[PDB]
RNA sequence: CCGGCCGGGAACUCAAAGGAGACUGCCAGUGAUAAACUGGAGGAAGGUGGGGAUGACGUCAAGUCAUCAUGGCCCUUACGACCAGGGCUACACACGUGCUACAAUGGCGCAUACAAAGAGAAGCGACCUCGCGAGAGCAAGCGGACCUCAUAAAGUGCGUCGUAGUCCGGAUUGGAGUCUGCAACUCGACUCCAUGAAGUCGGAAUCGCUAGUAAUCGUGGAUCAGAAUGCCACGGUGAAUAC
């Protein structure tokens, strides 16, 4: 995959993800860090990840957590 | 050959017995510029055929390439014609190691092997494209 | 399109090359780009002095640059201010000591930068472009020039389609190397559209 | 080749050495075997274009992007015209 | 003892700057090698000749750098007196490295 | 001759019969083999069978062919239930890594249709 | 006393060096049969020595680098016949007759742009 | 200290500068006693020696207004500008050009020999230690015929495999990683373990090559932080055939 030292997200995911899980999970977060590896404090919420064009509502389950955000908002649409 | 009448150039001769003949017929047998692979197929190849016939080696190698030389070769008309001595041999040696090429054994100096030594008694694949060259050029004999 | 550029071929033949600097890689492009700069400052400020080569060679952390002209008087001016002034901004522009030199080009007919420029300012000034072309190789024919082409192109008198219409006289041997064939090339931006001028001068075989 | 796009270049170059070559020092040395906190990993909001892999490397006369020459600096168009001219010294035509 | 290494895009350049400088160093100092000559590095450059498509047209440009080495021996203080600010040349790089 | 299942490989050398369990190829052989303290180049025929049950215990220690049948199935199960780009990818019968389908994507898609 | 030949061939060179003694061939600090001649024709190095012959005439110091195989040896034969001055012009008369000291300037021909080698032009499709 | 390693030698390879050399020059024959052709000697080379650069007047109103320049037209709170995410990587399909194959003239393991040409400072990065490996750590030397990339590989000598979809072939896929880079999900490269398709020589048809050529084997470079089976170069082995 990538990185011996750290997995990646960005400062204010890392932000907004504290933040969601202070206040409980009220509302789906606007995402366009689809660079992220999903931390196992994000389990339950609701990140909207940007594909392109559209956020799509991503609810986290416990096995995400190994991934990027992205693998979880497809960018084409084919038919 | 549209203008250019050509020279040749010359081959070094076999460096186990001097045998240009048979420099040329490991140059026929040799693939992708290997040609220390090739002449180690013809040593083993004729070694064991010379071993097997008990006459000598390129005696037996010039025996069972003297069965397969062509004598003759053919609105479309397919003409016999005489074949040059140069072009006969070279002919010969292109049918021995095709024929052993298409042969089912193991090692290929041994397809060569039993492909020389079925030339001996003249039974083998090269034989029949001679015979069927000399059938081709012996139906249209009426073309001279 | 065909043909070699007569100047390139001949680089080490007979023709110099107008910058004689050595330099290694990390310097290379910057010197390079220095001479752009250079070139095109002191081309557009010598518009009206008839300016054949600008040579640039650079001694060890120093800019040399030799304008090769046809009206030098023009160049230096009443007690040289002008040519002072250039040195400054050619300083100003490469960033090293500069020195700055003129060297009269006598029979500027013979010139190909020259000629191109003045077919050039011809026909931006409107005139017909055979008296322009068959003049030049006349009055360069006149003095020595054992051959001489020039070729306009491209919608010339106000076309609607573009033509070349090259003329030449005596010999101008082009696939001979050692021929000493000065070759230059101007454009000519008219209320039409480019002119393309490009001029051959054979001067002679060695 | 578009203007902004030359002037686009000039401010990748101009963050790139604010910035980078001075707390690129970050990415070399703290992102190590030292101990660790997230931290330094995360104090990449340097403003992504002081990173210098965002330099295009244009061309000198006209911000061509392709066919660049790092020798020379210039797009293979600008390196035969001006080669042919005789403004690049020692470069001649080759055969061999 | 004192290696002068000389490169340029010209051979006659070259070996007219280094037969200068091999006769200001051993007329005035003494126990000059001579100019040994160290291989040219030819650098070829193969661009596209043409503004759009038309790959097989290219256009093969290259650049010689000559090189020459001296290393002058003996060091005597007239001749690095006078080895000094005697050059006259324009492309040629020197490196007077002891 | 019986190892690691019901896989019955014989009359070959035993780097290359033990290829034949599903989970071994050429390395781990050479670890099991070695392991077991055997020649590379005996066949099976001509083995004793404490030398064989010897090949069991060290074979008995890799995920072999149930385990890793049912492994690998639940590795594409749980990307295919994800709903993930791999498991999307993995559902259409398309290829997972990033490869070209505008041609050329033959073996993950098979003969081609019309 | 000591006699020199140049001897080159396809990006090769073999200094060959020539004392009368014995018939032993020394090259690199080794053998004739360990150099090269557990391969390809080691007769090539011995063809000039057949012309007339080498039984116990001559030791041979032959130096030979760059090059391939069959490179490295056909620089040995044209070194030991431009090192027989040893005898006089008469040897090249028959040593001409043999093609030996024809410098074989055979070498590859470079690559040309549009043609993936030398010649071999790519395929063109349909027409 | 057996290594040009040292003192040393400048012979030799070589390096690079300057010269000599090949011109039908000599001989014989044929030919309008002409041009020339055929053959011979000498010579490293023999008849534009090999290769390259060099591409006439013009043709295709061929290609490029997107390298650049440019006439006219058009947008000028937008057809201009800045940003993040996406796309250019989509895939029922069809075509072009390549790579790897279908194997025994081979596969694999062990040992061992012979290159040329290049690149290198925000770079090439030894030695040594760690890691199965990609790599990591400390870090000399080198702006370079001095150091590094960098071991050439086919070859050869042994052993094994034994005509099997096989010890062929490596696609595909799962897992585990390394590096570059803010960042490898869309969408890198490489490594390790596992998986092990299709393919057994290709229908009609079609292409390249005339000699260091085709074929085959490796190596380097440009672009480039990282990304070539492409491109541009370099050498190794080395044919067949031309009535």
């Amino acid at each position: 995959r990538s990185l011996k030292k750290g997995p990646f997200i960005d400062l204010h995911l890392l932000k907004k993800v504290e933040k969601a899980v202070e206040s409980g999970d009220k509302k789906p977060l606007r995402t366009w860090s689809r660079r992220s590896t999903i931390f196992p404090n994000m389990i339950g919420l609701t990140i909207a990840v940007h594909n392109g064009r559209q956020h799509v509502p991503v609810f986290v389950t416990d096995e995400m957590v190994g991934h990027k955000l992205g693998e979880f908002a497809p960018t084409r649409t084919y038919r | 050959p549209r203008r250019r009448v050509i020279g040749q150039r010359k081959i070094l001769p076999d460096p186990k017995f001097g045998s240009e003949l048979l420099a040329k017929f490991v140059n026929i047998l040799m693939v992708d510029g290997k040609k220390s692979t090739a002449e180690s197929i013809v040593y083993s190849a004729l070694e064991t055929l010379a071993q097997r016939s008990g006459k000598s080696e390129l005696e037996a190698f010039e025996v069972a390439l003297e069965n397969v030389r062509p004598t003759v070769e053919v609105s479309t008309y397919q003409v016999p014609v005489e074949v040059r001595p140069v072009r006969r041999n070279a002919l010969a040696m292109r049918w021995i190691v095709e024929a052993a090429r298409k042969r089912g054994d193991k090692s290929m100096a041994l397809r060569l092997a039993n492909e020389l030594s079925d030339a001996a008694e003249n039974k083998g694949t090269a034989v029949k494209k001679r015979e069927d060259v000399h059938r081709m050029a012996e139906a249209n004999k009426a073309f001279a | 399109g065909q043909k070699v550029h007569p100047n390139g071929i001949r680089l080490g033949i007979v023709k110099p090359w107008n910058s004689t600097w050595f330099a290694n890689t990390k310097e290379f492009a910057d010197n390079l780009d220095s001479d752009f700069k250079v070139r095109q400052y002191l081309t557009k400020e010598l518009a009206k002095a008839s300016v054949s080569r600008i040579v640039i060679e650079r001694p060890a952390k120093s800019i040399r640059v030799t304008i090769h002209t046809a009206r030098p008087g023009i160049v230096i001016g009443k007690k040289g201010e002008d040519v002072e002034k250039l040195r400054k901004v050619v300083a100003d522009i490469a960033g090293v000591p500069a020195q700055i030199n003129i060297a009269e080009v006598r029979k500027p007919e013979l010139d190909a930068k020259l000629v191109a420029d003045s077919i050039t300012s011809q026909l931006e000034r409107r005139v017909m472009f055979r008296r322009a072309m068959k003049r030049a190789v006349q009055n360069a024919m006149r003095l020595g020039a054992k051959g001489i082409k020039v070729e306009v192109s491209g919608r010339l008198g106000g076309a609607e389609i573009a033509r070349t219409e090259w003329y030449r006289e005596g010999r101008v041997p082009l696939h001979t190397l050692r021929a000493d064939i000065d070759y230059n090339t101007s454009e000519a931006h008219t209320t039409y559209g480019v002119i393309g001028v490009k001029v051959w001068i054979f001067k002679g075989e060695i | 080749a578009k203007q902004s796009m030359k002037a686009r270049e000039v401010k990748r170059v101009a963050l790139a050495d604010k910035y980078f070559a001075k707390r690129a020092e970050l990415k070399a040395i703290i992102s190590d075997v030292n101990a660790r906190w997230n931290a330094v990993l995360k104090l990449q909001t340097l403003p992504r274009d002081s990173s210098p892999s965002r330099q295009r490397n244009r061309c000198r006369q006209t911000g061509r992007p392709h066919g660049f020459l790092r020798k020379f600096g210039l797009s293979r168009i600008k390196v035969r015209e001006a080669a042919m001219r005789g403004e690049i010294p020692g470069l001649k035509k080759a055969s061999w | 003892r004192i290696r002068i290494r000389l490169k340029a895009f010209d051979h006659r350049l070259i070996d007219q700057a280094t037969a200068e400088i091999v006769e200001t160093a051993k007329r005035t100092g003494a126990q000059v090698r001579g100019p040994i000559p160290l291989p040219t590095r030819k650098e070829r450059f193969t661009v596209l000749i043409s503004p759009h498509v038309n790959k097989d047209a290219r256009d093969q440009y290259e650049i010689r750098t000559h090189l020459r080495l001296v290393d002058i021996v003996e060091p005597t203080e007239k001749t690095v007196d006078a080895l000094m600010r005697l050059d006259l040349a324009a492309g040629v790089d020197v490196q007077i490295s002891l | 001759a019986r190892i690691a299942g019901i896989n019955i490989p014989d009359h070959k050398h035993a780097v290359i019969a033990l290829t034949s369990i599903y989970g071994v190829g050429k390395t781990r052989s050479k670890a099991i083999l070695a392991a077991a303290g055997i020649a590379e180049d005996v066949k099976i025929s001509e083995l004793s069978e404490g030398q064989i049950d010897t090949l069991r215990d060290e074979v008995a220690k890799f995920v072999v062919e149930g385990d890793l049948r049912r492994e690998i199935s639940m590795s594409i199960k749980r990307l295919m239930d994800l709903g993930c780009y791999r498991g999307l990818r993995h559902r259409r019968g398309l290829p997972v890594r990033g490869q070209r389908t505008k041609t050329n994507a033959r073996t993950r898609k098979g003969p081609r249709k019309p | 006393n000591q006699y020199y030949g140049t001897g080159r061939r396809k990006s090769s060179a073999a200094r060959v060096f020539i004392k009368p003694g014995n018939g032993k061939i020394v090259i690199n600090q080794r053998s004739l049969e360990q150099y090269f001649g557990r391969e390809t024709a080691r007769m090539v190095v011995r063809q000039p020595l057949e012309l007339v012959d080498m039984v116990e005439k001559l030791d041979l110091y032959i130096t030979v680098k760059g090059g391939g195989i069959s490179g490295q040896a056909g620089a040995i034969r044209h070194g030991i016949t431009r090192a027989l001055m040893e005898y006089d012009e008469s040897l090249r008369s028959e040593l001409r007759k043999a093609g030996f000291v024809t410098r074989d300037a055979r070498q590859v021909e470079r690559k040309k742009v549009g043609l993936r080698k030398a010649r071999r032009r790519p395929q063109f499709s349909k027409r």
